[PDB]
């Protein structure tokens, strides 16, 4: 048909697979496109009602403002923005609630298994803050001991990645083509040799060797890239990919239309 | 104070447009383009592939400043056909080529789930 | 509820000298009393 | 301090790693590189921050405010 797929192998968190018949600014962009421009969840604007511990109050907004969050259903709502209410209606946001008392005599510590969903979550997957090791507890926030308190209201929002590093599902990415440089796209800085002084690539037997002498294959051109995705866990991986083309063809279309209404 | 915050990152255009079309006066039939709350992750997208198309004669995008989330673009072309149609064939190839590589790829995540 | 002075929740209610070395502690410097008032932030 | 939340470079979550981090020195007696493989981080800019993050934040709470 077109670009066809290969997929080497995946997991829960990550895939990692082979793009073919493509150009390279279709690949690099779609690289950007994952990395900046997926919408997502995640907590924006917290009110302290009452802050008694030693860690500090922008440090308990920041460090909450971190948490990823579930996102499966986000496209059901829409952004704060656009949205017809105002201050955050059931159908544009969410809210949450976080309750924690210095109860022991040993330091109790705050995970994020303990904020939980207050407003109308109105039956879409929204919202649960991800548990990734096997031990319930999520990811800390804070400790207290005996007498400290916290009583935090939190709303969450649309967001993108753009803007704030908060709304990223991508934390990494990978990328790599010709790994054997018959494109010559680079040369090696080097003192007794190329080929001993650097470290295979672990994505050269994909491919052959460049067969030693054959003269310099001009006309060739790039192809058969080498991606690994993974995701934080705020949405599962094939996700993420399927919503980064999505939303790069919505964007090429929208400025189709643009230029149509013209 | 007036120091833009990064709401006119992406936000399109508040009582503007998303695009200009202004004529060129150096070389017959050319357009350049002035597209905003864009940036290379869309400019060298539209630009290889409309290289790649063989009936335009030079396309090349440029960011002015970084500080700006705007860039341009240049293209002409032979006589006859116009840039425009060039660009929108442009944006054709692209949203065809994207979509079968959507549909391929939930075909194969589909059979690499076991059963 | 108007002032602290220590490690005791000694909330003083402060008018004019009602013992300002608040009676379970010894202290005398008086710490005053976080609001109840609502605060916003911005997770930014 | 606590751990931070999601590595500055990569965007990784850590945080709920810490703890287990402890406990992997603690009885388990590992070395503490082979400690982080079986953590499961395998790029480094993640690595940097489990090694090298101190934790004051219990030296502040060993006053008594309150
Ligand atoms: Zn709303
Ligand atoms: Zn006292
Ligand atoms: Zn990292």
């Amino acid at each position: 048909e077109g670009p066809q797929v290969k997929i080497r192998e995946a997991s829960k968190d990550n895939v990692d697979f082979i793009l073919s018949n493509v150009d390279l600014a279709m690949a690099n962009s779609l690289r950007r496109v994952m990395i900046a421009e997926i919408p997502t969840l995640a907590i924006d604007s917290v009110e302290v009602e009452t802050n008694t511990t030693v860690l500090a109050d922008e440090f308990i907004a920041h460090r909450l403002g971190l948490i990823p969050l579930q996102s499966m259903d986000i496209e059901q709502l829409e952004y704060s923005r656009d949205c017809f209410c105002e201050d955050h209606c059931d159908k544009c946001s969410v809210v949450l609630t976080l309750q924690a008392f210095g109860e022991s005599e040993s330091t109790t510590n705050v995970y994020s298994k303990d904020l939980v969903i207050v407003s109308n979550l109105m039956g879409r997957n929204i919202g649960h803050p991800i548990i990734q090791d096997k031990e319930g507890n999520g990811v800390l926030i804070c400790k207290l001991r005996k007498g400290q308190e916290l009583k935090l209201t939190c709303v969450a929002k649309k967001g993108i990645a753009k803007e704030h590093a908060k709304w990223g599902p991508a934390a990494a990415i990978e990328f790599e083509y010709d790994p054997w440089n018959k494109l010559k796209h680079t040369d090696y800085w080097y003192e007794q040799d190329s080929a001993k002084e650097w470290p295979q690539s672990k994505n050269c037997e994909y491919e052959d060797p460049p067969n030693e002498g054959d003269p310099f294959d001009y006309k060739a051109q790039a192809d058969t890239f080498y991606m690994n995705v993974e995701s934080v866990g705020s949405i599962p991986v094939d996700q993420v990919v399927v919503r980064g083309i999505d939303t790069l063809q919505k964007k090429v279309a929208s400025i189709l239309l643009a230029l149509t209404q013209m | 104070m007036n120091a833009p915050d990064r709401f006119e990152l992406f936000l399109l255009g508040e009582g503007e447009s998303k695009l200009k079309i202004d004529p060129d006066t150096k070389a017959p039939n050319a357009v350049v383009i002035t597209f905003e709350k864009e940036d290379h992750t869309l400019g060298n997208l539209i630009r290889a592939e409309l290289l790649n198309d063989r009936k335009v004669l030079f396309a090349a995008y440029k960011v002015e400043h970084p500080f700006f989330a705007r860039f341009k673009l240049r293209i002409q072309t032979t006589e006859g056909y116009d840039p425009k149609d060039a660009l929108k064939n442009a944006c054709n190839s692209i949203i065809n080529k994207l979509g079968a590589l959507k549909t391929n790829f939930e075909t194969e995540w589909n059979l690499q789930t076991l059963a | 509820l108007k002032y602290i002075c220590a490690e005791c929740s000694s909330k003083l209610s402060l008018s004019r000298t009602d013992a300002v070395r608040c009676k379970d502690c010894g202290h005398r410097i008086l710490l005053k009393a976080r609001t109840k008032r609502l605060v916003q932030f911005e997770a930014r | 301090m606590i751990v931070p939340v999601r590595c500055f470079s990569c965007g990784k979550v850590v945080g709920d790693k810490w703890e287990s981090y402890l406990n992997l020195l603690q009885e388990d007696e590992l070395d503490e590189g082979t400690a982080l493989s079986r953590l499961g981080l395998k790029r480094y800019c993640c690595r940097r921050m489990i090694l090298t993050h101190v934790d004051l934040i219990e030296k502040f709470l060993r006053y008594n405010p309150l």
